[PDB]
């Protein structure tokens, strides 16, 4: 019948037009209204293969983000190329909203609901729909924040789980709560409860193994990069953080590792950069200094952005350390059970 | 993940058809791609995904095979081909293929160099044993000093190719301080070669 | 598509180096980087990748705090840093490009020239040349050096041979050519050394006494 095809989206919103927060704004005039009965039908006796890395609509969702970031935080000066741009820059507000992407006339999205998809392979239940679930664009490295959940298990999604060069995206089924604030003008910190994030990373390596073999799990700190990736970094209140996660990955997992073996809370410390590089373009941006006043956003921890390390092949022990950079793996995250198809 | 590579060396003259073979750990499936370099030159991409041939160089190069074997092919060998070649997935890479062209075995011409006077007026001996144009490049060179043998004082070099006539050449080069040089009388290098049907002996006396 | 590398260099042991590898041709950001060394002979060791635009790297095994891979984003040269030279880290390195846009195949297209390293806890010195027919050319740092006979008027039976690395760190190598035995007592041969680094030139007759 159908055929996959690429072609280009729409989103749909419940912003609110008299809002003056940047997302809502946009949202306004680029964006429809919601379906308040969204339909989904269960497609009977059919098997579809997804390949959450080779979907389109991640592509289009990118090029619909970078265009939100650029209209709405404008920096004082941006060096993208050899071209540099000064300009006036604004505070702004900025706090995601949910979004939803639905297909035109003639073409649908289809969704997976196979418990633990991994993103590519033969879905044994299929349905379709007209539009996706909301998605909040939250831009983050490291930490995936305020996105969807995996049902039942802890789920790993990778192109090749084999291959060092592949990003893995992991998502929890518990969601860890992260609370930041700022009170040197720019000096932050953000709280996660040990407890609770131990439990979850010990989960999170049982779920690893299944893919590496019995073997012994460590987590590390990244090994290098731009601050943006080797920190977790994220923004809030249209101010740029930069959180130090060494407290959180600094731990040796063995098959028999328990988070009960040998407050009750881990304090990360950050910093607010006004210099950024920009996750949109190569290229550096500057901003206004942070706005006075207490700066707060509590998010919920609901994935992982992992690169393992290479060498010369040894059992024993993998090692794992945090990554991303390229928010499309962001957005793979949440529309890897959709696809594109043309009628 | 981890590599094997037969042959760790060939030698097949202009025409012969080629076969490497690369075995490796359990499951790889078609990732496995296929290098080439020259003496002094960075390698190069001929064969990717198991099967797949690329722009450049022609179509003559091949190969086949799935899992945990792997073939690359040449149906018809030239003269510039004669390089080493070199199998890799992911991070891991092949020992290496030494190709090289087929040739009637040569013995060696061996030649041996006791140290100059100006030489041993520095406080150091250099003895010279030179093998001369011989074929294959597999070669023993062994000292013997008084009839013990000698090891880990030695160091060998050997040329290129020759162009004109494929032969290979080799120097070994045993290095004793003037002390332990006038400790010892007799001074013999042995050479053993697959032209040979024994090995050669050349020695001399110290102030002889 | 086109990845020139650093000059050849030569540090002492324990000390740090730094290879570039400038990037022409192609989108710098869009395309997986990988550094390789290559030991004397032996086949290809993987050192480490780097995804350009964040500087998102991945070193390996034993390197691990031994090397470091950076990028500068402007100018587009890519480097790769080498901390606690030991001995046995003397080889050629090489940066090669993933073939695949927007992702990994490990299919590289594009690789450098090769930045030829050596590790001498030695210093410059010309060499010293001796006779044995041939020339002994001993204990000279850092290479190269160029050995011709009788100025360039003999061109055949020569072979030039390979220098070695000695347990000292200085390189060694001979040079030897045939000629018909009746004229060693008539014929004279000299052999011209030159070694520019320390713009050292020997001319060295050699007779049997
Ligand atoms: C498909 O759905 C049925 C019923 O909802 C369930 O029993 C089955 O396990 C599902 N299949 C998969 C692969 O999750
Ligand atoms: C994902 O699951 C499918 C079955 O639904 C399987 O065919 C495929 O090999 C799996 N891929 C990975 C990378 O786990
Ligand atoms: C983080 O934890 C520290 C120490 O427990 C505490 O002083 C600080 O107020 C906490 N901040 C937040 C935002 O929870
Ligand atoms: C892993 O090792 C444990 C030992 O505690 C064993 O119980 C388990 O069966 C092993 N899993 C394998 C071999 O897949
Ligand atoms: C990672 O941990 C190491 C501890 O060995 C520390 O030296 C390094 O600064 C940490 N890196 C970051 C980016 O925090
Ligand atoms: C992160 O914190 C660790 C210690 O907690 C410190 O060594 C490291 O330098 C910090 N990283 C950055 C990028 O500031
Ligand atoms: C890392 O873990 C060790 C114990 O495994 C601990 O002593 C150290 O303080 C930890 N460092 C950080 C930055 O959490
Ligand atoms: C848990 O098992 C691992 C190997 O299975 C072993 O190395 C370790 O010692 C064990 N735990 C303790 C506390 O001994
Ligand atoms: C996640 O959602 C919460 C709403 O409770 C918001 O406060 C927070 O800023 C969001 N996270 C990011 C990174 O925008
Ligand atoms: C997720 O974060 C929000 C932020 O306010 C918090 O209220 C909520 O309790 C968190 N989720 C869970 C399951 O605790
Ligand atoms: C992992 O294995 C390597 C080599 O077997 C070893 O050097 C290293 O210490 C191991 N990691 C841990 C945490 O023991
Ligand atoms: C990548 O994964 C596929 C299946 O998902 C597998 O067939 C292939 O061998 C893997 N590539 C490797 C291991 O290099
Ligand atoms: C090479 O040629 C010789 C004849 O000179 C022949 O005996 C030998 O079998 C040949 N080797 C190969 C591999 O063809």
């Amino acid at each position: 019948v159908w055929r996959d095809a690429d072609t280009t989206l729409f989103c749909a919103s419940d912003a609110k037009a008299y809002e003056t927060e940047k997302h809502n704004v946009w949202a306004t005039h680029a964006c429809v209204p919601t379906d308040p009965n969204p339909q989904e039908i269960h497609l009977d006796n059919v098997t579809e293969k997804f390949n959450m890395w080779k979907n389109n609509m991640v592509e289009q969702m990118h090029t619909d983000i970078i265009s939100l970031w650029d209209q709405s935080l404008k920096p004082c000066v941006k060096l993208t190329g050899g071209s540099a741009i000064t300009q006036a820059c604004p505070k702004v507000s900025f706090e995601p909203i949910p979004i939803h992407y639905c297909t035109p006339a003639g073409f649908a999205i289809l969704k997976c609901k196979d418990e633990g998809f991994n993103g590519t392979g033969l879905c044994k239940n299929v349905s379709t729909v007209q539009c996706t679930h909301g998605i909040k664009p939250v831009v983050s490295t490291q930490l995936l924040l305020n996105g969807s959940l995996a049902e039942k298990n802890i789920t790993i999604r990778s192109e090749n789980i084999t291959n060092n060069a592949k990003i893995i995206i992991v998502q929890l089924v518990q969601p860890v709560t992260i609370k930041c604030i700022r009170p040197d003008i720019r000096q932050a910190h953000c709280n996660v409860t040990r407890s609770r994030w131990n439990k979850t990373l010990q989960e999170v390596a049982e779920k690893l193994r299944t893919y590496f073999g019995n073997k012994t799990i460590i987590f590390a700190n990244s090994s290098g990069g731009d601050l943006e990736i080797t920190t977790h970094s994220f923004n809030c209140g249209g101010e740029f953080f930069y959180c130090n996660t060494s407290g959180l990955f600094n731990s040796t997992w063995y098959v028999n590792s328990t988070w009960n073996d040998t407050n009750d809370t881990i304090t990360l410390p950050c910093r607010i950069k006004q210099i950024i590089n920009m996750w949109q373009r190569a290229g550096q941006a500057m901003y206004a200094p942070p706005i006075p006043g207490v700066i707060k956003c509590e998010s919920n921890i609901t994935g992982l952005l992992l690169t393992r390390d290479g060498g010369k092949d040894n059992n024993v022990n993998e090692t794992f350390r945090p990554g991303g950079g390229d928010m499309r793996d962001n957005w793979r995250s949440e529309l890897y059970k959709y696809k594109v198809v043309e009628i | 993940i981890q590599m094997t590579q037969s042959p760790s060396s060939l030698a097949v003259s202009v025409g012969g058809r080629v076969t490497i073979t690369c075995r490796a750990s359990q499951g790889i499936g078609s990732d496995l791609h296929w290098y080439q370099q020259k003496r002094g030159r960075p390698p190069k991409i001929l064969i990717h995904h198991a099967s797949a041939r690329e722009e450049g160089v022609p179509s003559r190069f091949g190969g086949s095979g799935s899992h945990t074997p792997f073939i690359f092919t040449i149906n018809d060998l030239q003269l510039d081909d004669v390089a080493t070649y070199y199998c890799q997935v992911i991070e891991s890479f092949g020992q290496g293929t030494r190709l090289d062209i087929n040739r009637t075995v040569a013995a060696p011409s061996v030649f041996i160099f006791p140290p100059s006077d100006e030489q041993l007026k520095s406080g150091t001996a250099s003895v010279v044993c030179l093998l001369n144009n011989f074929y294959p490049r597999e070669a023993k060179v062994q000292w013997k000093v008084d009839n013990a043998l000698q090891s880990g004082n030695s160091q060998e070099s050997v040329t290129e190719q020759d162009s004109k006539d494929s032969t290979y050449s080799l120097s070994s080069t045993l290095t004793l301080s003037k002390a332990d040089y006038e400790k010892h009388k007799v001074y013999a290098c042995e050479v053993t070669h697959q032209g040979l049907s024994s090995p050669v002996t050349k020695s001399f006396n110290r102030g002889e | 598509q086109r990845l020139v590398q650093s000059g050849p260099q030569v540090r002492k042991p324990g000390s740090s180096v730094r290879i570039s590898c400038e990037t022409s041709g192609y989108t710098f950001n869009a395309y997986i980087l990988h550094w390789f060394r290559q030991a004397p002979g032996r086949s290809f060791e993987w050192m480490g990748w780097i995804k350009p635009k964040f500087g998102a790297v991945n070193y390996a095994h034993s390197f691990q705090g031994r090397i470091t891979l950076t990028r500068d984003i402007y100018r587009e040269t890519a480097f790769l840093d080498l901390t606690g030279l030991r001995f046995d880290d003397t080889a050629v390195y090489y940066c090669a490009r993933d073939r695949l846009y927007d992702g990994s195949s490990w299919r590289l297209d594009p690789w450098g020239q090769g930045t030829r390293v050596v590790v001498s806890s030695a210093s410059t010195k010309g060499p010293s040349v001796f006779p044995l027919l041939g020339c002994l050319v001993k204990d000279y740092f850092p290479e190269p050096v160029t050995v011709s006979w009788n100025s360039g008027a003999l061109t055949s039976g020569v072979h030039t041979f390979p220098a070695v690395l000695q347990s000292s760190g200085l390189y060694s190598l001979s040079s030897v050519v045939t000629v018909p035995s009746s004229s060693l007592g008539t014929q004279t041969y000299i052999c011209n050394v030159n070694h520019k680094p320390s713009n050292t030139k020997v001319d060295k007759k050699v007779e049997p006494k």
